[PDB]
RNA sequence: CCGAUAGUGAACCAGUACCGUGAGGGAAAGGUGAAAAGCACCCCGGAAGGGGAGUGAAAUAGAACCUGAAACCGUGUGCUUACAAGUAGUCAGAGCCCGUUAAUGGGUGAUGGCGUGCCUUUUGUAGAAUGAACCGGCGAGUUACGAUUUGAUGCAAGGUUAA
RNA sequence: AACUUGGGAGUCAGAACAUGGGUGAUAAGGUCCGUGUUCGAAAGGGAAACAGCCCAGACCACCAGCUAAGGUCCCAAAAUA
RNA sequence: CAAUGGUAGGAGAGCGUUCUAAGGGCGUUGAAGCAUGAUCGUAAGGACAUGUGGAGCGCUUAGAAGUGAGAAUGCCGGUGU
C-alpha cells in the first residue's frame, strides 16, 4: 500500500519555523535556514549555559575587589584572610553584604585583617 | 537567575573628580584613571551600564616620562590616502597640544565597545592648573601607587 | 459609516498602481479626486473609476454625505498574472509577465 | 486467546533494519558502506572467492 | 523505468548545456518516472509443520472449552430454511453475539438459516479453522461432530 | 556584471525610499471652483 | 532579620517574608523546613560564623515543590552527522520563610 | 492495488496540443451546490468589474466556483532604530507595551560578554574547493528463488513432505 | 583483563610536533623509516587570532567551591606583593 | 559503588506515516485537513482550547509496507531578486 508523506513534513518544519520565531528577515520564515540558525542557537546556548558561571564569579570578584580598597586592603589578601579565619561565604554573598551592609562588610573585613 | 543587583540608570550616581598630573608618569597615571572612569571601583559595579565617575585632568603638560622616549615613542596615524602616514614624537605632543596626549593615552585603555566611547566621553584633560568646570563641584583625588 | 469599491484584475502591475495609491491614502474625497484627475500616470483614470464607484456606493446604499468623506484607506495587491515570451537572440525565448492588480478603496465618514 | 489481545512468541520476531534513513539511525548516509570503492556502489563487491 | 511509456532518447547531450546530466525523461527522480522497488506481483502464503497445524487446532479448541464458550447440542433438525427459527434457538441456548456453529457434515438447512443472522458462521466438522474458531465467542457442536472431531484430532 | 547575490527585502525597500510621484501642482480655479494645475488652463471652465 | 544560608551546593541570603528557590528537598507541601547550615546573621546584629553561627537555625514553610522551565539541550559537529538533543527539567522548591534564629 | 506530480501517455474530445521533411517524439489539464435554485431589480461604469437587495445551510460556495498551506506582494500599527564595523545567534540585562494552556508569563530590546552558515569531500575547509535562488510535491538497500548463521516454535533417533 | 569459536563490518590518501636515523644542502610546512603523543574521530582553558603545541577528555542542570597550563598596571578575573 | 566526547562502523531500544484483522470508540450538538496559542514527555513526538471546515476519523493489540528528505549543477509547478 502505498503512503504518501503529506501532513508530517509540515508539521515538522512549522515547529521549526515557530522555534526560530524573532530570527532577522529570512531566517524566521524559512525552513532550510530557519533549522540552521536554530542548530547554531542550541550550540550557542549550550556554551553559555557554561560560561555564564564564570561571568558572574568574575563579577563578584570585580565588586569584592573594589569594596577591598575602600578599606585599604586588597582581594588576594582579604580572601586569604578569610580562608585563616575559617570563614566559608561565597564570592556572591560578599557581593551582596558589600553592596547592602556596609557595617557588616567593614566588620568581618576587620575579622580577617585580623586573622592576617 | 538569583539575586545579584544590577544597576540602572534610575540608581546609578555618578561624581565628578579633579586628578593633578604634575610628577606622575603617562601610564602609571593614565591606567588609574581609567580605571576611575570605568568604575571599577564602584562596589556597585556593572559591566552593561556605564557606572564610574567624570574626571578631569588639570595640569597635563608637567607629565614626566622614564627613558628616552622624548624623541622616541612616536605616534603613528594614517589617513586612509596611498602613502598618507605621517608621524609625531611624545615631546612634540607634550610640548604642543598636550592634552591629546593624555586624552589618547587613557582611551587606549578603554574597550572600543560603545559602552568605551561613551565612557571616555567622560573624559576633560586641560594643560594648566585652571579647569573651566567648577560648576559641577570637582573634589581632589589622590592617585594609589 | 464605511463604502467599499473594489475593482479586480485590473490590466496594470500593481506597483505601478501603489505610487497613484500612495497619495490618496488619508485625503478628502474633493482632493482626491482633484489629484487623481490631475497625476499624469497611466492607473490614474482606473482609480478616479473607483472612488466614483465609492462614493456612488455610499450615497445610494448608506445615506451618507459626500462632504465629510475621508479615504479611510486605499490599496492595491496583485492579480491573476498573464504569461507571455518574447523571441529573443540566438533561438533562446525570455518571458514576459503582464501582470494585474486588485486596487480596493474604501471611504469613511470617520465615526462610527 | 483472544483475536484483539493477542501476543507474539517473546523474542520470537525483530523488527528490521532500514537503511538509508536519517542519521540518527547510525546507517544514515553511506547505509553502512564506507565510502568509497566497490563495495560502496550498486551491485558492487567482487565475486566470492 | 522499463514499462513506463516512450522514454528512450537521451533528453539533452551529457556536456555543454548547465543542466544536470539526464539519460531518459522515464528515470525515478523525473516527474511521471519509473518506480523504484515497490510493489511486484506475489504471493504471502508459507507453511508450517502438520503436528503443528493439530497443536493449533486443538489449543483454540480447549481455550474455548476452558471459557465456557462449546455448548454441545444433540442435534439440529431444521426440515426447511427459515432464519427467525434460527435466532430463537441461539437466544434460548444464551449465545453470545458471536457464535460458531457446527454440524456433522453439510446441513444445508442450518446453513442457509445462519446465512443471514449478523454474527453467525456455520461449519463442517473438517473445514474447523482457527481463525473462526478464535473469533467466535461461543461454540455450539453436534454431538456426532463432537465425536467426529474428537477422532480426526486425537 | 551579474549579481553576486540577493537582494533581500530589506534592501530593496531601502533603495526604493525616495521612489515616489509628487503630489500634482495643483490650485484651485478662481471661475469654478475646480481643481485645474497651476500655469495651466482649467480644463472644466477653460478660463486663464 | 537578615542571614545568609547554605543549601544544596549553594548560599543564599534571607531575611523573613521572602519567596526562595532551591534545589529539590524531600519534605512535601506545606510542611516546614528548617535550615541548621547558617553562615552570616547581619543587619543590626551581626553574627559571623567562622564555618557557621553555632545555634542560628533558619526555618520556612514549603509550597510548590515543582519542575524548572524546560531547557533543551542541543549539540552538533559540522560535516560529521553528529548531534544530540536532550530536554532538561531541574527540580526545584518554593520555601517561604517565617522565622529567623540566632 | 493507485486515488489526479499517483494510477495508463491519456479519469477531462489523447496518441490529441505541440515538435520534426520524415521515421518518430509527445504533453498540461478532475472536484459550485442537495437542487441551477447560475444572482429579478437598484446604484457607479462605455465595458470589465464592483456595492446593495434577493437565491441558498453557507456566495471569502458566484461559475477561474470544495477545503485553500508556504514561497511571494501589500495595508495598518505595540516596541525599537539616524557615532555605527554586524555567519546576525546566544547569554546578561534596563526601559516601554500586554496579560496565559498562571507559570517562578507574553511582545520589543538601550547596553555588555561570547561567537567565521550547512552539506559533500578531505591529512586538514569560515573557506576564495563542491552543491543548493526561495516554497511546495515527487525523488534511493526492495522482491523472487537458494545458501549460511542467530533467535523462536513443533518433536526428536527420528524430522519432513513436493507435484 | 586474556584467549577460543561463530555472526556483522569499516580501514589499505594520513597529518603535525618531540626524539633515533637514512635521502636532500647538519634546505623545506620536503621525502622515507623507527618510537611516543595529539589531531584525524576532541569539545573546554592557555598560545592575539591559529586541526596537530601546553593543560585537560564535555551524561544533563546550578547567579556554589578548589585548582592545571598560563598569569595578576589598563584593555581583561587576580600582587602597581 | 562504577561508567556515559566521538567519525567509518557494530549492537540495542524506540517515535512517527498509509493499509489490513479483531475489540472498543468519536462524529452537522461539527470528522479529516488548515491557522493560532504562554501545554506535556529524555528524543523522534503527543495532547488540549479557540477560529476556518462541511464529512469522515481516532484509541488498544497484532500484522504488512510505494514509511520519514535538505542538498544528487535532481524532476514538476508556483514566486521572487
Ligand atoms: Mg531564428
Ligand atoms: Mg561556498
Ligand atoms: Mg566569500
Ligand atoms: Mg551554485
Amino acid at each position: 500500500p502505498r503512503v504518501k508523506g503529506g501532513t508530517v513534513t509540515r508539521a515538522r518544519r512549522k515547529k521549526t519555523i515557530k522555534l526560530a520565531k524573532g530570527y532577522f528577515g529570512s531566517k524566521h520564515t524559512l525552513y532550510k535556514v530557519a533549522k540552521q540558525q536554530v542548530m547554531k542557537s542550541g550550540q550557542y546556548a549550550f556554551r553559555d549555559r557554561r560560561q555564564r558561571k564564570r561571568d558572574f564569579r568574575k563579577l563578584w570578584i570585580t565588586r569584592i575587589n573594589a569594596a577591598a580598597r575602600q578599606h585599604e586592603m586588597s582581594y588576594s589578601r582579604l580572601m586569604n584572610g578569610l580562608k585563616k579565619a575559617g570563614i566559608d561565604i561565597n564570592r556572591k554573598m560578599l557581593s551582596e553584604i558589600a553592596i547592602s551592609d556596609e557595617k557588616a562588610f567593614a566588620q568581618l573585613v576587620t575579622k580577617a585583617k585580623d586573622a592576617l | 537567575m538569583r539575586q545579584t543587583f544590577m544597576a540602572n540608570e534610575s540608581n546609578i550616581e555618578r561624581k565628578w573628580y579633579v586628578i593633578d598630573a604634575e610628577g606622575q608618569t603617562l601610564g602609571r597615571l593614565s591606567s588609574e584613571v581609567a580605571s576611575i572612569l570605568r568604575g571599577k571601583n564602584k562596589v556597585t559595579y556593572t559591566p552593561h551600564v556605564d557606572t564610574g565617575d567624570y574626571v578631569i585632568v588639570i595640569n597635563a603638560s608637567k607629565i614626566e616620562f622614564t627613558g628616552n622616549k622624548e624623541t622616541d615613542k612616536v605616534y603613528y596615524r594614517h589617513s586612509n590616502h596611498p602613502g598618507g602616514i605621517k608621524s609625531i614624537t611624545a615631546g612634540e605632543l607634550r610640548r604642543t597640544n598636550p592634552e591629546r596626549l593624555i586624552e589618547n593615552s587613557i582611551k587606549g585603555m578603554l574597550p572600543s565597545t560603545r559602552l568605551g566611547e561613551k565612557q571616555g566621553k567622560k573624559l576633560f584633560v586641560y594643560g594648566g592648573a585652571e579647569h573651566p568646570h567648577a560648576a559641577q563641584q570637582p573634589e581632589n583625588y589622590e592617585l594609589r601607587g | 459609516m464605511e463604502a467599499k469599491a473594489v475593482a479586480r484584475t485590473i490590466r496594470i502591475a500593481p506597483r505601478k498602481v501603489r505610487l497613484v495609491l500612495d497619495l490618496i491614502r488619508g485625503k478628502n474625497a474633493a482632493e482626491a479626486i482633484a489629484i487623481l484627475k490631475l497625476t499624469n500616470k497611466a492607473s490614474s483614470p482606473v482609480i478616479e473609476k473607483v472612488l466614483m464607484s465609492a462614493l456612488a456606493n455610499a450615497e445610494h446604499n448608506y445615506d451618507m454625505n459626500t462632504d465629510e468623506l475621508v479615504v479611510k484607506e486605499a490599496y492595491a495587491n496583485e492579480g491573476p498574472t498573464l504569461k507571455r515570451f518574447r523571441p529573443r537572440a540566438q533561438g533562446r525565448a525570455s518571458a514576459i509577465n503582464k501582470r494585474t492588480s486588485h486596487i480596493t478603496i474604501v471611504v469613511s465618514d470617520g465615526k462610527e | 486467546m483472544k483475536l484483539h489481545e493477542l501476543k507474539p512468541a517473546e523474542g520470537s520476531r525483530k523488527e528490521r533494519n532500514r537503511v538509508g534513513r536519517g542519521v540518527a539511525t547510525g546507517n544514515g548516509k553511506t547505509s553502512g558502506r564506507g565510502h568509497k570503492g566497490q563495495k560502496a556502489r550498486s551491485g558492487g563487491g567482487v565475486r566470492p572467492g | 523505468r522499463s514499462a513506463v511509456s516512450g522514454g528512450g532518447r537521451k533528453p539533452w547531450k551529457q556536456k555543454g548545456t548547465g543542466r544536470a546530466r539526464q539519460g531518459t525523461i522515464r528515470a525515478p527522480q523525473w516527474r511521471g518516472g519509473g518506480i523504484v522497488f515497490g510493489p511486484t506481483p506475489r504471493s504471502y502464503a508459507y507453511k508450517m509443520p502438520k503436528k503443528m497445524r493439530r497443536l493449533a487446532l486443538r489449543s483454540a479448541l480447549s481455550f474455548k472449552a476452558q471459557e465456557n464458550g462449546l455448548t454441545v447440542v444433540d442435534a439440529f433438525n431444521f426440515e426447511a430454511p427459515k432464519t427467525k427459527e434460527f435466532k430463537n434457538v441461539l437466544s434460548t441456548l444464551e449465545q453470545p453475539k458471536k457464535v460458531l456453529v457446527v454440524t456433522e457434515n453439510e446441513d444445508v438447512n442450518v446453513e442457509l438459516s445462519a446465512r443471514n443472522i449478523p454474527g453467525v458462521q456455520v461449519t463442517t466438522a473438517q473445514g474447523l479453522n482457527v481463525l473462526d474458531i478464535t473469533n467466535a465467542d461461543s461454540l455450539v457442536i453436534t454431538e456426532a461432530a463432537a465425536k467426529k472431531v474428537e477422532e480426526v484430532l486425537g | 556584471a551579474v549579481p553576486k547575490r540577493r537582494t533581500s527585502k530589506t534592501r530593496k525597500n531601502k533603495r526604493r525610499t525616495h521612489f515616489k510621484i509628487s503630489v500634482p501642482g495643483m490650485t484651485e480655479c478662481p471661475n469654478c471652483g475646480e481643481y485645474k494645475l497651476s500655469h495651466r488652463v482649467c480644463k472644466n471652465c477653460g478660463s486663464y | 532579620m537578615f542571614a545568609i544560608i547554605e543549601t544544596g551546593g549553594k548560599q543564599i541570603k534571607v531575611e523573613e517574608g521572602q519567596e526562595i528557590f532551591v534545589e529539590k528537598l524531600d519534605v512535601n507541601e506545606g510542611d516546614t523546613f528548617t535550615f541548621d547550615k547558617v553562615l552570616f546573621v547581619g543587619g543590626d546584629s551581626v553574627k559571623v560564623g567562622a564555618p557557621t553561627v553555632e545555634g542560628a537555625t533558619v526555618t520556612a514553610t514549603v509550597n510548590k515543590q515543582g519542575r524548572g522551565k524546560k531547557i533543551t539541550v542541543f549539540t552538533y559537529k559540522r560535516r560529521k552527522n553528529s548531534k544530540r538533543k536532550k530536554g532538561h527539567r531541574q527540580p526545584y522548591t518554593k520555601l517561604t520563610i517565617d522565622k529567623i534564629n540566632a
